[PDB]
């Protein structure tokens, strides 16, 4: 669910969970690099146990880009 | 050339989490198989932000702690200073086993996916000249040391060689180490106690510590300028090696020179090895010497890279006021396994 | 003082004799005579794909199971053999107390960190066992056994270190070790860089972090080629250079060979990020300027630069924005290098490897291809040599360099005449 990534990206940028909208853009909005997207992509095979490429999760963007990407 | 002089210091250990708490200890000590002793009482998230912590190793944990204290104490206004007059100088020489231990095993068995990104970051010895860069925004030339347990050493020495030269008007100088992760942990318990070094002979028994500790060096006008406590001046420094028994006697005698011929001096040992007394006593009466030694290894314990700078955060405190008083010299030396010998020398205003 | 009169004022630093250990060549002759001609000596490797599903397929190699093969300490000892022979010193002119060593590295003796620890939980599935820890292992985590075994060897009783700066650690070394005879404290200086990262947990460290190529190719070799739009990062390698630095007054006594004078050093950080490096390129452009004033050399003077060129996106418009930057319309002129191309990036062992081809270029008057050069990028829009080498007349020399912890390192190279 998106209750599940949300609080994965609150505790991976350190913000609060309330504030954090899912719509807001990763790099400008948090200040997120392209580390902490290879991170956060490890965590994603970790909890909901899937596989990502570097091709797919390079267009994770949003909050909500990734949560339609594990869905499917 | 120019002179070079210490206006803050800051380190952390298994004694206390400060330098006064850990000064004294140390006095209290002088006046009356190998573990690994770790900190006590200590919280890292007490100093460092959370999303940086996630990403970094203890010893660039300690190294940021240590240094926080240090500028604290020199009571320089950070936004006034020029970032580009200001460098970093770092020993470490286990690095960063805590973060990345897993993750090896974990390549092993899983594949790549086992892996996180930071395993090149955070192992590496120059990550907390990089941590250090980024959070107080320093630009002068900035070098990290691994030499084995000389790093720190090497460190100040290098770093009051460069604000001599002009590179720098203030330099973050010392050192910091973890040794409490499971490989580091089993090999230092095991092997590190047995070892012996060809040169200086046999190690004495004697207990491992981490933590850290850093120096704020600066240039004397600088520091005169803007009205700052000088603890005291960093007046020598030595590097040298030993390949051999023959050159090991010959190569104290340099560190002899060091004195300048002062009968008001203590000497810091080094006090890994039973043989320091004799070869240095020996060395000493030749150039004509008469110094009190002391012995700080036994209280502080083998700390590598730090073992060095521990002894002159603390030799810089007492000089800015047990033994230590009515002395304007302390002189500190550092030996390796493979046949270093090196010595600062900071001296009383 | 009437008679004799001679002072102590900041001396000259000449290179008098050059080790090499690399996939293009092992010594002068054959790594020259490969660079030259513009070969390769990237090997097309199995193991990483294999065992570790690693998306790398590409490697720099000198010459599955886990073996402690201890290259580190190898190339180093290989290449200060070549050096000292081809300094061809004596003990006349080595003055223990006047020889010192510099020899830097990124990582060390990973492969034997790595060993130590997957032998002792048995395949990194158990608990560490304390019985199964030999000896042998403490000397793997030592970062200074180069340092130390060839101090040892060769009777080197001044200033003996080891810098670990990452990948700037190679000229930091030659930087110290430039300090150390221009300031009175040496006559003879052994400085260089050993790296031996072909690891998984070398490997997968940079192939975790993105740093890696990755991109799929038959023809392999072309994984590593800087200043075009198809790369993606760099291919690792492994190696070792050495050069004995020492005075010029030193040199000319004993009938030395010169090869090229180290005439200046600067480094900076960028304070920027830990692996990232910014477009803008101030920082690199400030430590040219800086090295430049520290040889009391003009820019103008500037005919040739041998960059970083790691082959990953951001270095290569990096750089090319700093050439730019210190230099402004006069960059377009001056040719420029990666021999990454070729060799691939060995880390901190890089910087010596390409030092030394360095002074091997400012001797014959030559200079060497980016090869793998394939389609113009917009970004890098520099005159790289592509391909096909030529005869220059090299006169001041300019070899930059870059790493993580935001690192840059710049060094003055000049012919001597
Ligand atoms: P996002 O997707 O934009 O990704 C970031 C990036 C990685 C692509 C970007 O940061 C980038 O392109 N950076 C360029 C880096 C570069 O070109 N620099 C030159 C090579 S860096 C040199 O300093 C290598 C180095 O310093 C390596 C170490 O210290 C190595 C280690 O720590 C390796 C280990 O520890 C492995 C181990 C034994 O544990």
């Amino acid at each position: 669910p998106e209750v599940k990534i949300k609080t994965i990206l609150s505790l991976f940028l350190n913000i609060n969970i309330d504030d954090f909208n899912m719509d807001a853009n990763l790099a400008d909005a948090y200040d997120m690099d392209s580390t902490e997207l290879a991170d956060l992509a490890k965590e994603i095979e970790k909890e909901f146990g899937i596989s990502v490429t570097k091709s797919q999760f390079s267009h994770w963007e949003t909050g909500r880009a990734v949560l339609d990407f594990v869905s499917s | 050339r120019k002179r070079v002089v210490v206006t803050g210091v800051g380190a952390i250990h298994p004694d206390g989490n400060d330098v006064t708490a850990i000064k004294s200890k140390v006095i209290q000590k002088l006046l009356g198989s190998s573990i690994i002793r770790t900190l006590s009482d200590f919280d890292g998230a007490k100093y460092i932000n959370n999303r940086l912590r996630r990403k970094i190793d203890e010893f660039s944990v300690y190294g940021i702690v240590a240094v926080e204290m240090a500028l604290k104490a020199s009571r320089l206004d950070v936004d006034k200073l020029d970032p580009n007059r200001v460098g970093i100088y770092v020993g470490n020489c286990f690095g960063g086993w805590q973060h990345i231990e897993d993750e090896v095993k974990a390549l092993h068995i899983e594949g790549i996916k086992g892996m996180g990104p930071y395993v090149a970051t955070a192992w590496f010895p120059a990550a907390l000249q990089g941590q250090l860069s980024l959070l107080y925004g320093f630009s002068a030339q900035s070098k990290t040391f691994s030499t084995s347990d000389v790093a720190g050493m090497q460190a100040i020495g290098y770093a009051a060689e460069a604000i001599s030269n002009g590179v720098a008007e203030v330099m973050l100088c010392g050192a910091s180490e973890h040794l409490s992760s499971p490989l580091v942990k089993n090999l230092l318990e095991k092997t590190s106690s047995q070892k012996h070094s060809e040169v200086f002979g046999e190690k004495q028994p004697g207990d491992f510590s981490e933590g850290a500790a850093f120096l704020v060096l600066e240039e004397r006008q600088h520091a005169l300028e803007r009205g700052a406590s000088i603890l005291c001046e960093l007046t020598g420094f030595v590097d040298y090696f030993a390949p051999d028994k023959n050159t090991r006697n010959n190569t104290l005698e340099y560190t002899a020179e060091l004195f300048n011929h002062n009968e008001n001096a203590v000497f810091i040992m080094d006090g890994i090895y039973d043989d320091e007394k004799e070869i240095t006593s020996k060395a000493f009466s030749n150039k004509e010497i008469k110094t009190s030694f002391i012995n700080l290894r036994p209280y502080l314990d083998n700390q590598f890279s730090v073992s060095g700078v521990i002894d002159s955060v603390l030799a810089s405190s007492f000089l800015s006021e047990n033994e230590f008083s009515n002395t304007n010299q302390i002189i500190i030396q550092r030996f390796s396994n493979q046949g270093h010998v090196c010595a600062l020398s900071f001296s009383a205003i | 003082i009437i008679n004799n009169r001679n002072e102590s004022q900041p001396r000259r630093v000449v290179v008098t004799g050059l080790g090499v250990v690399a996939p293009t060549g092992v010594g002068v002759n054959e790594f020259w005579n490969n660079i030259h001609n513009g070969k390769s000596g990237v090997s097309k490797y199995e193991w990483g794909r294999e065992r570790f599903g690693f998306k790398s397929g590409a490697i720099g190699q000198v010459y599955f199971v886990l073996k402690s093969e201890r290259k580190y300490l190898q190339f180093a000892l290989d290449a200060a053999e070549m050096a000292m022979q081809d300094a061809n010193l004596r003990p006349s002119d080595i003055d223990g107390r006047r020889f010192g060593v510099a020899i830097a590295t990124a990582i060390a003796d990973a492969a034997g960190m790595e060993e130590c620890l997957l032998r002792i939980t048995k395949g990194g599935k158990e608990n560490i066992h304390p019985d199964l820890i030999k000896s042998e292992d403490y000397d793997s985590f030592d970062f200074s056994s180069a340092a130390t075994s060839v101090a040892k060897k060769y009777g080197a009783s001044m200033s003996v270190s080891n810098i670990s700066t990452g990948c700037a650690a190679g000229l930091d070394a030659l930087g110290i070790a430039m300090e150390h005879i221009r300031y009175g404290r040496a006559d003879i200086m052994l400085a260089g860089a050993s790296e031996a990262p072909l690891c998984p947990l070398s490997i997968g460290s940079f192939e975790a972090l993105g740093a890696l190529s990755s991109r799929e190719l038959e023809n392999q070799q072309a994984a590593t080629c800087p200043f075009s739009l198809e790369r993606d990062g760099f291919v690792i390698a492994e190696g070792c250079g050495i050069l004995i630095l020492e005075s010029y007054e030193h040199a000319k006594q004993r009938g030395a060979h010169i090869y090229a004078e180290l005439a200046g050093y600067a480094s900076v950080n960028n304070a920027y990020h830990m692996t990232d490096l910014p477009a803008d390129g101030m920082a690199m452009a400030r430590c040219i300027d800086m090295a430049l004033k520290d040889a009391q050399i003009s820019p103008s003077t500037v005919n040739y630069i041998s960059a970083h060129g790691s082959s990953t996106a951001q270095n290569d418009i990096n750089e090319s924005n700093a050439i730019k930057f210190v230099l402004g319309e006069s960059a377009f002129g001056i040719p420029i290098n990666s021999l990454k191309s070729m060799t691939g990036h060995a880390l901190a062992a890089a910087n010596a490897i390409e030092s030394v081809a360095l002074c091997l270029e400012i001797e014959k008057q030559y200079v060497h291809p980016t090869i793998n050069y394939q389609t113009p990028d917009p970004d890098c829009d520099l005159d790289y040599i592509p391909n096909q080498g030529c005869s220059y007349p090299i006169k001041t020399a300019l070899k930059l360099s870059s790493g993580f912890s935001g690192i840059h390192s710049v060094i003055v190279m000049r012919a001597v005449d």
